[PDB]
């Protein structure tokens, strides 16, 4: 059967994915926490813009 | 029927005829202001009785009343000033005014007024509910709103007419009230017919372009009764124009009566066809439960059509009193007056779309707290 | 027929008839019945 | 300000007018969906009603009967999976489903496909039209007796002909029993779910049958009338 | 990751009995409907049987009506299918397949050629020796 | 022979799980316990766009945050002015069954596609002054599910053929073929740097793709059902997913695993569209229960409910400046939402 090629490609893809760099979830948590906090003031949805500056009167 | 304004005209013509006939050539004993006798011209001691003259109305001209004229020009009288002794009570034969007619009129008035009041309240609520929600905007709902508006106009016109000329000057206000009442009644009946016409067209003929007949149905339901009422008022004003239009004037009644009566038969036949189609669909879709659904659907569709008018459609005008008149009048002033409330109850409060919209609005309101 | 125009005609007839009643009755009473 | 916005307002009004004009022709046409297996004679059906009634993705066939425009779309070269793109076909007037009843092998797959379509949450609103194609092949093979149906459907040996079964003017009663048993099998699935939301219309269709367009037109009219009566809360 | 693995099979004499097992993982098994499919050699995939979420509704194919019994145990996270009264026409690779979306009453792409929520299957051969 | 390869592949799967577990220090919900909650958010419909005949399936926002394009199954594409509600263009599509639409970053091109398997491309800034079919792309044997623009000459395409492709506008041929998915690919989202993109398929998995190399880099299999919608975090280091199992998952590229899941007991219906805000603190996901829900991207609690649609919401979009959010559903109505002081 021709299914051998599919298995070989799956093995190659899994091997490629195995040799990648990974970062701890502790650093991942802080990256998203800081980004949202820094841009929280500039977010019209989080911080309601006054109706004078809001184009959607 | 002749009114007081015609009775005074007849009395004046009698006075004029006597005055012209008063110059002839025993004591004549000539009477006047009695508006009965102008006959005798002499023959003291005897007099002949003119039998119950016909020129006055509401008087059985089949008897006779005696008087007396004497030799010296005197009449039999105890109190002195009671001249021209008469026997007029032997011919009148119709007295003791009955109050049953007025009691029945007041009863029917009360019941139809309360029915129109409750129907107007319910239809106003239904109109407000339908006009608020945007999702309820549809051709079916547009025609329903038009029918409800016509019913409310009929109810308010009835209420106004109940006080224009039945309370307690010119006739301009009374004629306007009468013609408005007739126009609103005709428009209500024609819109009731239009409901069934639109349903039949949507089920049978259209199959497309349903939204293209809205203006046509609106014009047919509004303009045609207006033209009919215009013809009626023109005929009334140019033929007789006597008194107010509260009374009939002969065959001119059929100018409006026959057309509005005719729509009943057409709506009846449309209801026949639609119920037949419903029964055929129920039989084809496939039991004892089929009869229950058929009865449920046949009942609900009935008020929206001209049905229940066929019971007393063909009965001609009858007397004020009688078994046929009383039952027909009560039946009509009940069902016709309560029809609007029932139609509103069926097609606004019990409608699935309206209930769903009300539930959604209430859920949104309580969630905004 | 329509039973709301017939009612109007009947009530108008009743009112007019009652007025004519009162008129003719009071006239006849005054001229003749007071002597009885 | 207002001078420049006047052109935008005029363009918006023109676009609205064009949309309103196109709405009439859009609503006048009725959309249909054609579904079936490879063995089903969908190609023959579309060939018959595309001639008598005037990578590629899905196909489109336009035919007009009784001055009413109808549009039907076929699956085309799409993949076997259909659970994802079938939800967009929930606004069509009806689905024409073609079943081959002369094989007795893929019939079970046809039953499963019909059950999934009928019980689908998005397709439960719109009705499904059932066409039992290749009746002559079914009649011929059941007359021969070489291939049996009880082996694939043991309930057939105890099944009886319905009293309301109106047959053709002449044919073997064994054919009537076989064709109505298949119909009763399909209506059992159709009536197993759905409280009047959608209906099934069984019809017997042959490859050379020229009455398919009339049957579709009658079925579409019935669905439209039933939907209107449902909107009136009469059914 | 959602995965399925069937068990049970091998050479069985005609008229014997079998009992397949599969352990679902990676998803809420109690909220998903499960179907059984076998693939005969040289023939396409065909539906066999199915059982509802709570087991209240059970259906079977006409060819296997009454022959087989299907049951699920939510506690043990395992699906079962009893196979008795075998005949040599029943030789096929039995696969366990899931439905696409949970809390649904329609299961569409079970018989599809390629499905992402089916196990590898087990060989079942019924031959007389 | 196949058994040996399958056994070898099975072992490699355990290594990925062990590597992912080794980095699992603590849940993101635990570290976010000290942050201030967002609180209930009130959103009201400021503009209502109506005029579509059939159900609306997809829409996209422009770079200028002024014009948006919406796709409806009636075969008409209309560009709406969010500020003054006028329709600037109406494109009569050649195929009525359209499932997706895209807006070019420069505003000069608009693309759409669906069951026709052809990615129709329309030019707005034409010298003559009329919309026309610029180029039609063919080659996909399955339905067209999604498409996005990288620039005026390159367009990313997602179809149901379990494969994605990068198309050249001028050449009209597939520059690269993205292969590796097993189920139908539903939607993809482009990173802010227009360098890497991820796409969700109907196999409860997500993959990271590179437009330059054309090979997979990362794979996420946290979901349980088919992923319907997917969107990139504004920082380019994370992305959220929506599936039919009524749950939402956020994945990070560096961590290679989920951070937390968004789910609630009364929700039994899946998610159709999902997008982030400008700051990324708010995660708006369009659910099938006739309304949309706003989820906190750090606390994972419910922030608000965007109700008002009579049918399932099929598409959702947030402007580049976060000034407003527009949602399109199957009732042929577009609702634009904005906050208030
Ligand atoms: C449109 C916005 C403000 C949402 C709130 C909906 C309001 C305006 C709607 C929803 C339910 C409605 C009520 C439903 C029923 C009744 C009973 C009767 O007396 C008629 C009016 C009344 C009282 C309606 C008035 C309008 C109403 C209160
Ligand atoms: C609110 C809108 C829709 C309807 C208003 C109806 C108006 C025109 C009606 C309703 C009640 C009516 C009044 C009712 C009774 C009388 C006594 C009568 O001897 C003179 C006219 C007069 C004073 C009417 C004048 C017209 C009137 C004010
Ligand atoms: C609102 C609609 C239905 C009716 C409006 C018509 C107006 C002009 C009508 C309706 C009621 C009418 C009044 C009703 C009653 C009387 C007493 C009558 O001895 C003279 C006319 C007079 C004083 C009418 C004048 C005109 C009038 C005010
Ligand atoms: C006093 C009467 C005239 C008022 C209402 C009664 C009439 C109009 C109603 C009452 C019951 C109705 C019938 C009920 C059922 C059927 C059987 C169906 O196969 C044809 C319609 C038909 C025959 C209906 C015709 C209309 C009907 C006869
Ligand atoms: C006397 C004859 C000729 C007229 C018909 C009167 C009787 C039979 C009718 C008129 C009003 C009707 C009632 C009106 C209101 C309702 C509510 C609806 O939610 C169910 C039935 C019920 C409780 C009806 C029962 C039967 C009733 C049908
Ligand atoms: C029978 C003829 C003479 C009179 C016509 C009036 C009858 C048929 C009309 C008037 C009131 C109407 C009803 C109003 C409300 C309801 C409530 C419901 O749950 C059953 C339908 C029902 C009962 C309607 C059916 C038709 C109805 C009963
Ligand atoms: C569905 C309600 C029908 C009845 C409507 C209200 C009328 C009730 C009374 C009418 C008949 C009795 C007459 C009352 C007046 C009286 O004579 O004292
Ligand atoms: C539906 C809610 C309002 C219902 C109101 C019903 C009564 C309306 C007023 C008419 C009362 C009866 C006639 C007058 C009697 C009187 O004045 O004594
Ligand atoms: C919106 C609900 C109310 C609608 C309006 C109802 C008006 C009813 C008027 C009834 C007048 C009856 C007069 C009888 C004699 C009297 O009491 O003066
Ligand atoms: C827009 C809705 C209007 C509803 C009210 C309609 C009133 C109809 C006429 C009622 C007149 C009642 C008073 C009569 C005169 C009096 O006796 O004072
Ligand atoms: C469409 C409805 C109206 C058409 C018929 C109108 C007829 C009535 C007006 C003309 C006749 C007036 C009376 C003339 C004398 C007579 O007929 O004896
Ligand atoms: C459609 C217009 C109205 C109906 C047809 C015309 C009716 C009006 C003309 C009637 C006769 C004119 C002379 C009347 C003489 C009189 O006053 O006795
Ligand atoms: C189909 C609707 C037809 C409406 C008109 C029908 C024919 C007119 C009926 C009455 C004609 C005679 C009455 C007027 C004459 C008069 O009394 O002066
Ligand atoms: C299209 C269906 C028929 C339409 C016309 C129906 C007319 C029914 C009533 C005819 C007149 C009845 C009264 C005659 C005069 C009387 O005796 O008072
Ligand atoms: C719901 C049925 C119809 C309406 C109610 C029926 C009323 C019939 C009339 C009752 C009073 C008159 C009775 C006959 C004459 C009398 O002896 O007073
Ligand atoms: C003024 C008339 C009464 C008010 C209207 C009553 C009907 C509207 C609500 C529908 C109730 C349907 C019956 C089942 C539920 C219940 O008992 O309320
Ligand atoms: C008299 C005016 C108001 C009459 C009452 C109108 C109420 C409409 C909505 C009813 C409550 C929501 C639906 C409950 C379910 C049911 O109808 O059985």
């Amino acid at each position: 059967t021709a299914s051998i090629a599919q298995a070989r490609k799956l093995v190659e893809q899994l091997k490629m994915e195995a040799n990648i760099d990974r970062i701890k979830v502790s650093k991942a948590a802080a990256d998203l926490m800081a980004y949202c906090e820094a841009h929280a003031k500039e977010d019209p949805l989080l911080t309601p813009v006054p109706a004078s500056e809001n184009p959607f009167r | 029927v002749m009114t007081k304004e015609e009775q005074i005209f007849l009395l004046h013509r009698a006075q004029a005829q006597c005055e012209k006939r008063l110059k002839e050539v025993g004591r004549p004993c000539l009477p006047e202001w009695d508006h009965i006798l102008c006959w005798p011209l002499g023959a003291p001691g005897e007099v002949v009785a003119v039998p119950c003259p016909d020129y006055i109305y509401d008087f059985n001209h089949k008897g006779h009343a005696y008087r007396r004229c004497d030799r010296n020009g005197s009449w039999e009288l105890v109190p002195g000033h009671n001249r021209t002794w008469a026997n007029y009570s032997e011919c009148v034969k119709f007295l003791t005014n009955e109050t049953r007619e007025r009691e029945v009129f007041d009863r029917l008035a009360m019941i139809y007024t309360v029915g129109y009041s409750v129907s107007l309240a319910s239809l106003t609520v239904a109109v407000l509910i339908l006009a608020y929600f945007r999702r309820l905007h549809c051709t079916r709902n547009y025609i329903h709103m038009h029918l409800f508006l016509s019913f409310m106009l009929r109810a308010v016109s009835i209420f106004v007419k109940d006080a224009v000329l039945y309370s307690g000057a010119g006739y301009a206000g009374c004629r306007v009230a009468v013609t408005f009442f007739l126009y609103f009644l005709a428009t209500n009946y024609y819109w009731i017919l239009v409901e069934g016409l639109y349903l039949h067209s949507l089920i049978f003929m259209a199959f497309f372009s349903e939204k293209k007949y809205l203006w046509g149905f609106t014009v047919f339901g509004w303009g045609l009764p207006a033209v009919f009422v215009a013809v009626w008022v023109s005929v009334r004003a140019t033929l007789a124009n006597t008194g107010c239009w509260d009374l009939s004037s002969g065959n001119k009644k059929w100018i409006i009566q026959v057309p509005i009566l005719a729509s009943i038969v057409l709506n009846f036949i449309l209801f026949i066809n639609i119920v037949r189609v419903l029964a055929t669909k129920l039989r084809e879709t496939n039991t004892r439960q089929q009869y229950r659904k058929l009865l449920k659907s046949t009942l609900v569709l009935m008020p929206l059509f001209g049905v229940h008018y066929i019971v007393f459609m063909a009965t001609p005008y009858t007397e004020v009193s009688g078994t046929l008149w009383q039952v027909q009048m009560h039946y009509e002033m009940l069902f016709n007056s309560f029809q609007g409330f029932f139609v509103a109850i069926i097609y606004c409060f019990c409608n699935g779309e309206v209930q769903a919209e009300i539930k959604k609005s209430w859920s949104r309101w309580t969630l905004a707290l | 027929a329509v039973s709301e125009h017939q009612l109007l005609h009947d009530k108008g007839k009743s009112i007019q008839d009652l007025r004519r009643r009162f008129f003719l009755h009071h006239l006849i009473a005054e001229i003749h019945t007071a002597e009885i | 300000l207002s001078a420049e916005d006047k052109a935008a307002v005029e363009r918006s009004k023109m676009i609205e007018k064009q949309l309103q004009k196109d709405k009439q022709v859009y609503r006048a046409t009725h959309r249909l969906l054609l579904l079936g297996a490879d063995n089903s004679g969908k190609s023959t059906i579309v060939k018959q009603m595309r001639i008598y009634h005037v990578t590629s993705g899905i196909f489109e066939t336009k035919f007009q009967v009784d001055k009413v425009n109808f549009h039907m779309f076929d699956v085309g070269a799409q993949r076997d999976e259909r659970r994802k793109w079938i939800q967009c076909f929930n606004d069509v007037t009806a689905i024409i489903f073609v079943v081959d009843s002369s094989d007795y092998n893929r019939l079970q797959e046809a039953l499963n496909d019909f059950k999934s379509i009928w019980n689908n949450r998005w397709l439960r609103t719109i009705s499904v039209i059932l066409f039992l194609n290749k009746q002559d092949l079914l009649a011929e093979k059941v007359l021969a007796g070489k291939s049996k149906i009880e082996d694939y459907f043991p309930e057939f040996a105890r099944y009886t002909t319905p009293e309301d079964a109106t047959p053709e003017p002449g044919e073997d009663p064994r054919v009537t029993r076989a064709k109505y048993f298949i119909r009763d099998e399909f209506l059992r699935i159709s009536t197993a779910s759905g409280d009047g939301r959608h209906y099934c219309y069984p019809h017997f269709t042959c490859s050379v049958d020229t009455e398919n367009a009339r049957r579709i037109f009658n079925d579409c009219r019935d669905i439209i009338q039933r939907m209107h009566l449902r909107q009136y809360e009469l059914l | 990751q959602v995965q399925l693995q069937e068990s049970g099979g091998g050479l069985v004499q005609p008229g014997g009995s079998l009992r397949l097992s599969c352990a679902a993982s990676g998803f809420t098994f109690s909220n998903y409907k499960m179907n059984w499919v076998r693939q005969a050699p040289g023939k396409g995939l065909e539906w066999v049987s199915d059982i509802s979420q709570s087991g209240a509704s059970i259906s079977y194919t006409g060819s296997v009506k009454g022959r087989f019994t299907i049951s699920r145990d939510n506690a043990k996270n395992t699906l079962y299918l009893q196979m008795n009264s075998l005949k040599p026409e029943d030789t096929a690779v039995y696969y366990c397949a899931r439905c696409p979306a949970p809390f649904t009453r329609d299961c569409f792409d079970v018989t599809s050629t390629t499905y992402a929520y089916r196990g590898q299957g087990t060989q079942v051969t019924v031959s007389s020796h | 022979e196949l058994d040996q390869l399958r056994q070898e592949a099975e072992q490699l799967k355990n290594q990925i799980r062990d590597a992912r577990k080794a980095c699992a220090d603590a849940t993101l919900s635990q570290i976010t316990n000290n942050i201030d909650p967002v609180g209930r958010i009130q959103m009201r419909t400021r503009r209502t766009l109506r005029g579509h005949l059939a159900k609306i399936y997809a829409m996209h926002w422009g770079t200028d945050s002024r014009l948006l394009v919406s796709a409806s199954q009636d075969g008409k594409l209309i560009i709406w002015d969010s500020y003054t509600t006028n329709k600037v263009h109406a494109i009569p599509l050649r195929s009525s069954w359209v499932m997706t639409c895209a807006y070019a970053p420069s505003g000069n091109y608009v693309a759409c596609g669906g069951l026709d398997n052809i990615c129709s491309i329309y030019n707005l800034k034409t010298r003559e002054g009329n919309v026309r079919v610029s180029r039609e792309l063919a080659g996909h044997t399955g339905y067209l599910s999604c498409c996005r623009f990288l620039d005026d000459n390159q367009i990313v395409t997602s179809s149901g053929d379990t494969t994605c492709a990068l198309w050249d506008i001028e050449t009209g041929q597939q520059t690269t073929t993205f292969t590796g998915h097993t189920g139908d690919v539903m939607s993809l989202s482009l990173a802010p740097d227009t360098r890497l993109f991820v796409s969700g398929a109907c196999d409860a998995s997500a993959k990271l793709w590179d437009v330059r190399e054309g090979m997979c880099r990362q794979t996420f299999t946290g979901h349980e059902s088919d992923i319907n919608a997917i969107c990139f975090f504004p920082n380019g280091n994370a992305f959220a997913t929506g599936s039919d199992d009524a749950t939402c998952r956020l994945f990070d590229l560096r961590a290679d695993q989920e951070l937390m899941t968004y789910s609630h007991d009364n929700i039994i219906c899946g998610i159709t569209s999902v997008s982030f805000s400008k700051s990324g603190r708010l995660l708006l996901a369009g659910y099938d229960d006739f309304n949309c829900n706003v989820w906190d991207a750090l606390k994972a609690d419910r922030a608000g409910v965007l109700a008002g649609h009579d049918n399932r919401v099929s598409c959702l979009g947030v402007t580049d400046d976060g000034m407003a959010v527009a949602t399109g559903s199957w009732d042929s109505f577009l609702k634009i939402w904005n906050g208030s002081s």
